[PDB]
């Protein structure tokens, strides 16, 4: 499920004009068009941080895992963070990160890439939460729900063995406790066989993370449409302002360099309009993902087809680029 | 020589969101007061004089749960809490 | 009863203290009025714009230039005054979607926490939900979520089963706890130790398949009533 969106800032003067022309004196006759768009863009830029704070910051206490990792025969080595890595991610998280090809332009570094849209006034702001911090929020959420169950989401963290925790979770769907206490090895082997198939079904088929690629590529498409509309005329003689200024006669330029200005204002308004439209979908997806975390990870839900297909027992979230992955 | 008319500077810092000018970076960690970007937040704290400081945001409290295979935690009391929701 | 009533009264009396302080508690209701005022302020502040024409006053242009040369500046002002209003209507229809998505969530929370009790965690407040009280607010609603928060936990020794006579005993609605010497049964969310009784537990299988089974005596509530 997607969670966040690429925060984009737009330099209005560098997009409409070319930062080397007397166009900036003609843009002041409109006044408040370059401020409303950047205000609406700052609203999206703080909304995509609020959407991450509403999903991943559900607990205010970072829980840790014990050094001896015995949980009644269950193996969580593929979902726990690997300490022999600089990113300190899980064995599923490093495969989820390597399958989402990001194309953002938020950096400091300087044949050119697709991030040449910075030179036209279209920059990318970095998110507030680093991916290492998201991977540690994920680690705290796993260390709470493994060593405590659902007690860390309602009050203080109460310790419980994982065999008794799953025996408690069998009672939520109508199954008695004697099924696990007579068949613990079969449940442990089925869980360790179903966990290892997740990395096999994720590294294959090449289209598992389509919902994250569909929100990564759409921002780049909306940016490349905004840049490719700059090389247009809107019914004038040329697209380069430095040719119309250095060729035509001053009082007949207030129509040919008015058509380009109105066209570039309409393109910016269109870009802000479709981004404000598609941000309500990412906000709805984040409001659904936070409810899914609270009802499947922080507790046990009895809702059908809300925490997977079947009778829900527990869930495990994994950190994803611009989203989250649930292991139901 | 710049479109910006004035120029200010007390202390420089290399943040991943850009060059932060006017805040001193400390090794401590507190709650995020003013978000800057990429795990860096700014606040107004004293240390006597008051100044704008830069820091990495606090992830929360660290609490290692004493988990074992033969222990349970049962509460003996409770607290009735009322929480607003606007 | 008196402790729960005093805790509820002390938690209700702190709501008015937490609402009258900090000066920014009702931000979600103030931001809607701030946006609806900023849009209405921007719609008037763009009437003083010329959009590349001679003047922003219409009666200047209709009494200044030619009966058919003023119709290219008036048509320039009209195609900006009909664009600002179209942008205002588009942004209002965008904000109306978020307002409707918040109102549907508010109605769902009202029906699922005020008109009843919900088992959805963190939907009717943080903790085990008990009650919820609505309050009339300007352009919104305020829910006072009464929740159950456990506190003052203690450490005990647990066991999956109790072996009395070669049979495995499992708790019906409780859990086997130990205070160091004896073994008791109590509920999961509150410490209330009771003796191991055949009415509190049920029998299923032997003591050879259950891992971690311990040895204790399961008290029969019939055998003292048979010897006497
Ligand atoms: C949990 O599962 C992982 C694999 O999913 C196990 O790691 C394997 O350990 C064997 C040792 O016999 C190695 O040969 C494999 O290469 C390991 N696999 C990977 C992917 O690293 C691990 O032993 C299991 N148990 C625990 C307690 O972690
Ligand atoms: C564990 O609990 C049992 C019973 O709840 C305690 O046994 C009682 O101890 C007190 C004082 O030590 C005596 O006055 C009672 O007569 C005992 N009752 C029974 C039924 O034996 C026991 O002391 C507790 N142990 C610990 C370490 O707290
Ligand atoms: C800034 O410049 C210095 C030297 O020019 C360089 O070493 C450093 O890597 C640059 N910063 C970034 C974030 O690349
Ligand atoms: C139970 O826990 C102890 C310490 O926590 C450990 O030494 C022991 O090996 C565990 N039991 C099993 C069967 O692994
Ligand atoms: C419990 O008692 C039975 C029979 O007296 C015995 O076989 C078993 O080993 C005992 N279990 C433990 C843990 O002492």
């Amino acid at each position: 499920l997607p969670v966040s969106m690429t925060k984009t800032s737009v330099d209005c003067t560098m997009y409409i004009c070319g930062d080397s022309t007397e166009c900036s004196n003609l843009l002041l006759q409109y006044g408040s068009f370059c401020t409303q768009l950047k205000r609406a863009l700052t609203g999206i830029a703080v909304e995509q941080d609020k959407n991450t704070q509403e999903v991943f910051a559900q607990v205010k206490q970072i829980y840790k895992t014990p050094p001896i990792k015995y949980f009644g025969g269950f193996n969580f080595s593929q979902i726990l963070p690997d300490p022999s890595k600089p990113s300190k991610r899980s064995f599923i998280e490093d495969l989820l990160f390597n399958k989402v090809t990001l194309a953002d332009a938020g950096f400091i570094k300087q044949r050119d890439l697709i991030c040449a849209q910075k030179f036209k006034g279209l920059t990318v702001l970095p998110p507030l939460l680093t991916d290492e911090m998201i991977a540690q929020y994920t680690s705290a959420l796993l260390a709470g729900t493994i060593t405590s169950g659902w007690t860390f989401g309602a009050g203080a963290a109460l310790q419980i063995p994982f065999a008794m925790q799953m025996a408690y979770r069998f009672n939520g769907i109508g199954v008695t406790q004697n099924v696990l206490y007579e068949n613990q090895k079969l449940i442990a082997n089925q869980f360790n066989s179903a966990i290892g198939k997740i990395q096999d079904s994720l590294s294959s088929t090449a289209s598992a993370l389509g919902k994250l690629q569909d929100v990564v590529n759409h921002n780049a498409q909306a940016l490349n449409t905004l840049v490719k509309q700059l090389s247009s005329k809107f019914g004038a003689i040329s697209s380069v302002l430095n040719d119309i200024f250095s060729r035509l006669d001053p009082p007949e330029a207030e129509v040919q360099i008015d058509r380009l200005i109105t066209g570039r204002l309409q393109s910016l308004q269109t870009y802000v309009t479709q981004q404000l439209i598609r941000a309500a979908e990412i906000r709805a997806s984040a409001n659904l993902a936070a409810t899914k975390m609270s009802e499947c990870v922080l507790g046990q839900s009895k809702r059908v087809d809300f925490c997977g297909k079947g009778y829900h027992l527990m869930s495990f979230p994994q950190s994803a680029p611009h989203g989250v992955v649930f292991l139901h | 020589p710049t479109w910006r008319v004035y120029s200010t500077g007390s202390n420089v810092f290399q943040t991943r969101a850009g060059c932060l000018i006017g805040a001193e970076y400390v090794n401590n960690s507190y709650e995020c007061d003013i978000p800057i970007g990429a795990g860096i937040c700014a606040s107004y704290q004293t240390q006597a004089s008051q100044s704008i400081i830069a820091y990495t945001m606090s992830l929360g409290a660290e609490n290692s749960v004493a988990y074992s295979n033969n222990s349970i935690a049962i509460p003996t009391n409770f607290t009735i809490s009322v929480t607003t929701e606007i | 009863q008196k402790l729960i009533a005093n805790q509820f009264n002390s938690a209700i009396g702190k709501i008015q203290d937490s609402l009258s302080s900090t000066a920014s508690a009702l931000g979600k209701l103030q931001d809607v009025v701030n946006h609806n005022a900023q849009a209405l302020n921007t719609l008037v502040k763009q009437l003083s714009s010329k959009f590349g024409a001679i003047s922003s006053v219409l009666n200047d242009i209709f009494s200044r230039l030619d009966p058919p040369e003023a119709e290219v500046q008036i048509d320039r002002l009209i195609t900006g005054r009909l664009q600002s209003l179209q942008t205002y209507v588009t942004q209002q229809l965008i904000r109306a979607a978020e307002i409707r998505a918040s109102a549907n969530l508010a109605a769902t929370k009202m029906s699922e926490c005020v008109l009843g009790q919900s088992k959805r965690v963190d939907f009717c407040g943080k903790g085990y939900h008990l009650m919820s009280f609505p309050q009339s607010a300007p352009h919104g609603v305020v829910f006072l979520h009464v929740t159950y928060v456990p506190a003052q936990e203690k450490n005990f020794t647990t066991a999956p089963a109790i072996c009395h006579d070669g049979k495995a005993h499992f708790p019906r609605e409780g859990v086997f706890v130990s205070n160091g010497t004896h073994w008791f049964v109590t509920q999961r969310n509150f410490y209330e130790p009771q003796i191991i009784t055949t009415d509190n537990t049920f029998v299923s299988g032997n003591c050879d398949v259950v891992i971690g089974i311990v040895n204790n005596t399961v008290y029969d509530p019939l055998q003292p009533e048979l010897d006497s």
